[PDB]
């Protein structure tokens, strides 16, 4: 086994009538697969950081009879053998503070974005018990997105789990980076965990945030494919606990996981490195209570703790929208809903690609306000009718207006839907948007006219008759006085928008 | 090699070349290989059944009347704690190969069918650490009849390089006119 | 003077804890290490030991975190299994898996209380009376009926309906319920157990006044948990339930959501303990493990407890080993389908793939019997025609294909149903239909005195008036 | 060694004494009407079965010269069977479907068929739910079927080494009476359920697995088991030994490896489908596969 | 600086054995001397995979093992695999170990 090695033996014969304690340091016996043995260091804690030579921390997690295997976070490609140790006595902690906002960060909270140390007073554990049964309350705040597809019809709550899932190149990371876009008046900190993405994926992501001044409440936590399995095992932990250092301190907090996909096959790598027997598709046993630490930790908590929350949106990539893959289902059983990015919609320029037919969420109605749950129920209903509609519509070929009307209503409510990339809409917009398209104030215009008329609809209504947001922003109600002064400025814009 | 058993007579070997007691040493790891020759006093130390206090008490009293080695008694104890007691014997034949090598020394083996002079083995012995390079050279004897009348050497770090001229010869000579 | 051992290792959960060589644990022993944080002492780390080692030595797996323990620490045997509080004392209470009280209220009296691994009834004291059980559910009441008094599984994957569906039975059932309901959350939702503990108390059920007059007790292990207390949940709420069928000789409900987690979080730690694992995977001992479970739950001459569980079905696949080896055990299996979810039939059951011992002449009755057949002879042949219809469609099927075709894709739409439950998700109201309802709704159809109205008609309605006023409507309405 | 029992008692650096025996069990006529357990003791709790011999469980088989070509018929009622699938007195005839499709209602009604066949009948619950064996000795003993059956029951509270040894504990009952001139009907009800319980024990074994994890000598362990059901000859009394086996399949997967190596081992197969059950053919009989 | 022995050779798989300090990290040039088939040296190119533990590496080689002898000195570069670049890159066809296999002379 690993300490018979011959100095461990040759050292333990010397000293056979002694007594000793080798608790405070240890000597590594083999670096190799992520994980790196240690004889010694006999008062090492389960879970506990210790240190090396080289600078890489690792976490003592198998304290077997004679060595203690420590999980290298880092690369051990510098780990000599033989070299010393050091027991921290601390215990799987990230530092954590204020000071993180408008950070790029590592999975070991260090920066990585070159602009100097952070400073920090408080920690937080790595691995840290969720929220219990009577810790938490029900969803009810919204979280708002911008994508009017979520916000109306598959609506996430302050405090909800919500699945971005969908195959590659269909707008996952920018669902998340929109919805990151939107907090900026909200008191929401954002953070963004990139688990195993191209560097210039998150450097563009990080730059988008400078652009647009949401990176003075975000967090990014930045795992490259290049870094090692470990790390991005890791980094999903350290965000969430970025994260909850704001959630017990009273505040709204919003966590993205980019990959749980990638986080599954980087904890996956380590275990087979293990030689741990795996199950279907070679995961480990441990693949759902990987991703089931991480999001029970997410939760609107109860007014004996001061209401903190935590939205995660993890985001699941699928290989060929296979629904039944072990990774996807799994994650779908822990998550609250799913919203489906599909495959069909993003090739034929359908952008935002959200399948609105296969999403849900389980707090529908309760994370609306009163306006989205009083204009947008006219919006779910259309959408049944309409999905049923283009279903015969070329069998039946002679359209008649019971259903020609009802079509070409539903073809413009598509269009309602279409918003470019790293341009939320606010809620006042997105209400101001659902009524004129259903109400069929369209209809007369083209399918190229639909995007460039609600353009110019919202931009009249900001500057022009502001009374409408004051009635949204403040009454939170789709009100007869606000019902009014919203046709009046429809009339102004089809005036307008005609000549 | 490196196994087991070899990992731990490689440790007991470098903590005598340590103090200097290597001729010390190996004067005990040879009397307790005739110590645990016996199937009874084998079996008791080996079988996980017995208690390990009970052990230990009576390797004290074999200790002391065997007037082991400091270290050497202590290596036993390690063993014992160790749960390795069950390869003793692969352990104790595995140090003298290990205590040739720290010395410098070299072994062979010279075989005839009728015992030989001193002479003969001082010059298979000059022979062989000329061609080895032993530091020292050290040489073994066996006398086997089924031969001609040869002699044949065996030396190397394992039992493996072998000489000889007596029956070689023969099947030599079978081997060399089905040519 | 108990005796005291020292942990050797620390794999995971799994604790090596070496002892004296005169007195060792026995398996399935409770222990306490000892333990120790930053602030404080908590000797909270329970243990069970599952293995004799060898060398005065245990493998024990942990019902918590074992973070912070050392190789060292004093570990107290407790010479019995694990115990739990049971009776009067733990009714209104959510408990933790060691019988912990976790809803933040007094102490529970722990003058009653009883160990997690006991024996099976005997096979002389099992009864053998056949009674049918009424849901409310039409997919339920009609095709496989419930088993008074028996093991009921809920089969499918993840999104389809389980935990809807297990609230329905909750919600139709547990308070026209004579005797007590027990709910035993095994690895799921910490907010789904939020969410019950709410609706419990809006219901009247757990009342915050009077506690001890509330006739549900609460048992969570979630997702969360470390894999030990995971295994341990399903064991405290049956030794719970076990206790008012033997001792209060009362009526049970058994609601486990969900025991595939039961038996996932078996096959981890049987990783860290060093088996070879079985096929996918799995532990070498899962059918004794799962049978542990299902053969306490079985109703005696004293008491019965009914339990629905719910199974969770990986990669949407019932030939896996953890929902195949579920099947032996159950009364009555309800197979939710993903086809039909995808449809928005709910509850999504597979009325053909849900079975019951139930559905025989001699128990559910001669007219109920004759038309359970002819709605599943009906599904049968449509379902043996899309292959058919997925090709060419329905135009080259002839006239008695084309019928069949007709009236199946009406008994699929009836056959789902709106739920109570279910008003927050779609806002309609629920309807419970009983089952007088439902063999007279399915003469009907299979009469053909319906086949005039539209299928839509018959699409999240109760009855089958229901479905005759829906389908003026549809006819009404230019 | 591998336990017939829960360990939980038992002590590490306890004693252990050697019996000197392998593995006999208690047999005589008073097992007739009784539930026993896989040590052939009564777990219905009517009183000790009063027993003088005792057989072995693993029995070799009759071979070549002590038998005879199976020549007389088994009646099981189901005309299904009778006519296109004939089951004869020395057969063995695998019963193999999926889950609920009539495999244990097929050989009940084989069982309630041999009322005054003079046949003696052991039915073995392999694994089995304790309230479905109590069901199906509750229809034995309300016909007077339990006038002529054995029924040994294992059910999934047990050890895997009970429900291993269950259908050798029934077996070495139907040949007590198969080498006394009685002819004998044996239904395993799910030899499936027998191989995974060899598959727990030879996997804690720390033995070498083979196909889903099954050990290599998993189909000798049905071919010693089922290659005792035979006819004999003339000269050892002319009894026979009926064997229906039942195996069940993951929706028709007869791939799988246990069903591929059963079908092999029986004298033909009665294959119950799903789909014939739904669509009102019952007994549900897959007569072009059978 | 640092002379190993082989420990193993099992296919292209190599065992190096090292002194108890001196030892390489992972990724390492390990470059065996070998013998060729007629006699002259060749000298075989290795890559450190595997610190297998007791001073003890595993590393999967860049040529042929056919003809290695357990027991051979071993030289650690301390270095990974060292390729030439530059502008005396352009035009040639190189090896793995950056060594010129189109027969135009070396790389100066
Ligand atoms: N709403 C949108 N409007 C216009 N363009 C978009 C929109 N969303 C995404 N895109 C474009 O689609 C491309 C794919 O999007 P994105 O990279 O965010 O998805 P992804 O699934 O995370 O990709 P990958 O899986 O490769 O990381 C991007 O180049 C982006 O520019
Ligand atoms: N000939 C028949 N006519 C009517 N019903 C039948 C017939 N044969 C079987 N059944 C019905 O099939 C149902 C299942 O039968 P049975 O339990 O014998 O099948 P099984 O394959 O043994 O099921 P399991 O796999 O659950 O043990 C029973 O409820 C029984 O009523
Ligand atoms: N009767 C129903 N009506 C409408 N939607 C339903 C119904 N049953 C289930 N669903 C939808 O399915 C989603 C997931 O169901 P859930 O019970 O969580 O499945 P599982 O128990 O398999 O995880 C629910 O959030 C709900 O949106
Ligand atoms: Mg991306
Ligand atoms: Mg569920
Ligand atoms: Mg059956």
């Amino acid at each position: 086994r690993a300490d018979e090695i011959s100095k461990i033996i040759r050292e333990r014969i010397e000293g056979y009538n002694r007594e000793v304690k080798v608790v405070n340091t240890g000597t590594v016996l083999q670096v190799g697969d992520g994980i790196a043995r240690i004889h010694g260091l006999d008062e090492v804690m389960a879970g506990e950081l210790v240190e090396f030579e080289e600078g890489t921390i690792g976490i003592a997690l198998n304290l077997e009879s004679n060595n203690v295997g420590v999980v290298l976070m880092g690369d051990g490609l510098m780990i000599q053998e033989g070299s010393s140790v050091k027991a921290t006595g601390r215990i799987a902690q990230i530092p954590v503070s204020e000071a993180y906002l408008g950070r790029v960060i590592n999975a070991l909270a260090k920066p990585i974005d070159g602009r100097g140390e952070i400073t920090a007073s408080e920690s937080r554990l790595i691995e840290s018990p969720a929220p219990g049964i009577m810790s938490r309350r029900s969803v009810y705040e919204p979280l708002q997105t911008g994508l009017i597809a979520i916000d109306a019809m598959i609506p996430v709550g302050r405090g909800q789990r919500e699945l971005i899932i969908g195959d590659r190149q269909t707008g996952k990371t920018a669902v998340a980076t929109d919805t990151i876009l939107n907090q900026q008046g909200q008191n929401v900190i954002c953070v963004y965990v990139a688990i195993g993405q191209k560097a210039s994926s998150v450097a563009q992501v990080v730059t988008n945030f400078q652009e647009r001044g949401a990176m003075e409440y975000t967090i990014v936590v930045a795992e490259t494919a290049d870094s090692p399995a470990t790390l991005q095992y890791l980094a999903p932990y350290t965000g969430a606990a970025l994260a909850e250092y704001f959630m017990y301190r009273e505040r709204h907090t919003l966590i993205i996981y980019d990959d749980l996909s990638k986080q599954a096959q980087a904890y996956r790598q380590m275990s087979l490195l293990l030689r741990r027997p795996p199950g279907r598709e070679a995961y480990p046993g441990d693949v759902f209570y990987l991703h089931s630490r991480l999001l029970e930790r997410a939760a609107k908590l109860s007014s004996l703790l001061g209401e903190g929350s935590m939205t995660a949106l993890p985001i699941v990539e699928t290989q060929a929208g296979d629904v039944s893959a072990y990774i996807p289902t799994n994650v779908i059983s822990i998550t609250d809903g799913q919203i489906f990015l599909s495959a069909d919609l993003f090739n034929a320029g359908i952008r935002p690609a959200i399948n609105v037919g296969i999403s849900v969420s389980r707090v529908g109605s309760a994370a609306q306000i009163k306006a989205m749950k009083k204009v947008a129920g006219k919006l779910k209903l259309e959408l049944a009718q309409f999905a049923e509609l283009e279903a015969f519509a070329q069998f039946a070929s002679d359209l008649d207006k019971a259903t020609q009307n009802q079509l070409a209503r539903g073809q413009r409510l598509r269009e309602l839907l279409k918003q470019p990339q790293s341009a939320p809409l606010t809620v006042e917009e997105q209400v101001m948007t659902i009524y004129t398209g259903t109400n069929g104030y369209l209809d007369s215009l083209e399918l190229d006219q639909v995007r460039k008329y609600l353009v110019e609809l919202r931009t009249y209504v900001k500057t022009n008759k502001p009374e409408f947001q004051e009635i949204i922003s403040s009454t939170k109600t789709f009100t007869e006085e606000a019902e009014a002064l919203l046709k009046e400025a429809i009339q102004e814009q089809m005036e307008r928008f005609l000549l | 090699v490196d196994s087991t058993a070899s990992r731990y007579a490689s440790a007991l070997a470098d903590v005598a070349d340590v103090t200097g007691t290597l001729e010390a040493t190996n004067s005990d790891v040879e009397k307790l290989i005739r110590i645990f020759s016996e199937e009874p006093v084998y079996y008791f130390f080996a079988n996980p059944v017995i208690s390990i206090d009970n052990k230990r008490s009576v390797l004290d009293e074999i200790i002391t009347t065997s007037g082991l080695q400091p270290h050497t008694a202590n290596f036993i104890n390690i063993l014992i704690d160790s749960e390795r007691i069950n390869l003793v014997k692969e352990i104790l034949n595995e140090f003298e190969d290990v205590f040739n090598k720290i010395t410098g020394t070299e072994v062979a083996v010279v075989t005839s069918v009728v015992k030989l002079e001193n002479d003969h083995l001082a010059q298979i012995a000059k022979g062989v650490q000329k061609i080895t390079g032993a530091k020292n050279v050290r040489i073994k004897t066996v006398i086997d009849p089924s031969l001609v009348a040869g002699f044949t050497i065996r030396y190397g770090n394992e039992g493996s390089k072998l000489v000889d001229m007596s029956v070689k010869k023969q099947l030599e000579e079978i081997a060399a006119q089905l040519e | 003077k108990k005796n005291l051992g020292r942990i050797a290792q620390i794999i995971g959960p799994v604790l090596d804890v070496a002892f004296p060589p005169g007195k060792m644990p026995n398996i399935y022993n409770a222990l306490i290490v000892k333990g120790r944080d930053t602030a404080g002492q908590p000797m909270n780390v329970t243990c069970e030991v599952q293995q004799l080692l060898g060398n005065n030595r245990v493998r024990a797996v942990a019902m918590s975190a074992t973070d912070g323990l050392t190789r060292g620490m004093e570990v107290i045997d407790t010479g019995a299994p694990l115990s739990v509080p049971v009776g009067g004392a733990t009714l209104g209470r959510i408990f933790n898996v060691l019988g912990e009280p976790v809803d933040n209220l007094g102490p529970v009296d722990t003058r009653t209380t009883s160990p997690i691994h006991r024996s099976a009834p005997a096979f002389t004291q099992l009864d053998t009376k056949l009674s049918i059980f009424e849901t409310g559910i039409k997919v339920v009441d009609l095709l496989a009926p419930y088993r008074r008094g028996g093991k009921i599984g809920l089969f499918g994957g993840a999104g389809v309906g389980k935990t809807v569906l297990i609230m329905e039975l909750i919600n139709n059932i547990a308070k026209a319920h004579g005797g007590v309901s027990v709910f035993g959350g095994v690895g799921e939702r910490t907010r789904e157990g939020n969410d019950l503990y709410m609706e419990m108390k809006e219901s009247g059920v757990i009342n915050e006044q009077n506690i001890a007059e509330s006739k549900v007790a609460l048992v969570y292990g979630q997702m969360n948990e470390p894999p030990g207390a995971r295994m341990r949940v399903g064991l405290t709420a049956l030794t719970m339930a076990e206790y008012f069928r033997d001792v209060n000789e009362q009526d049970v409900l058994l609601f486990i959501d969900n025991i595939f987690r039961f038996v996932q979080a078996g096959s981890e730690v049987s990783a860290l303990l060093g088996r070879m694992p079985s096929a996918v995977g799995y532990q070498p001992t899962l059918s004794t493990e799962m049978g542990s479970l299902q053969e306490r739950i079985t109703s005696t001459k004293e008491g019965s407890i009914t339990s629905i569980q719910a199974v969770y079905v990986p990669a949407d696949d019932l030939t896996d080993p953890a929902p195949a080896t579920t099947f032996a055990h159950l009364d009555a299996t309800t197979v939710l389908s993903r086809g039909l979810a995808a449809k928005g039939i709910y509850p999504a059951v597979d009325p053909l793939d849900s079975t019951s011992t139930m559905l025989q002449p001699r128990i559910v009755g001669e007219e109920h019997y004759e038309i359970a057949q002819r709605v599943k002879e009906t599904l049968q042949r449509y379902k043996e025609l899309q292959d058919i219809i997925a090709i060419l469609g329905l135009d080259e099927l002839s006239e008695e294909d084309r019928l069949t075709v007709a009236r199946a894709r009406k008994i699929e739409r009836f056959l789902s149903q709106p739920f109570f439950v279910a008003e927050v998700f779609t806002g309609s109201p629920g309807k419970y239909v009983g089952l007088a309802e439902t063999i007279r709704g399915f003469q009907l159809i299979l009469s053909g005195e319906l086949d005039s109205l539209p299928e839509q008609a018959f699409y999240l309605v109760g009855n089958i008036d229901e479905a005759t006023a829906k389908a003026m409507n549809l006819e009404m309405e230019s």
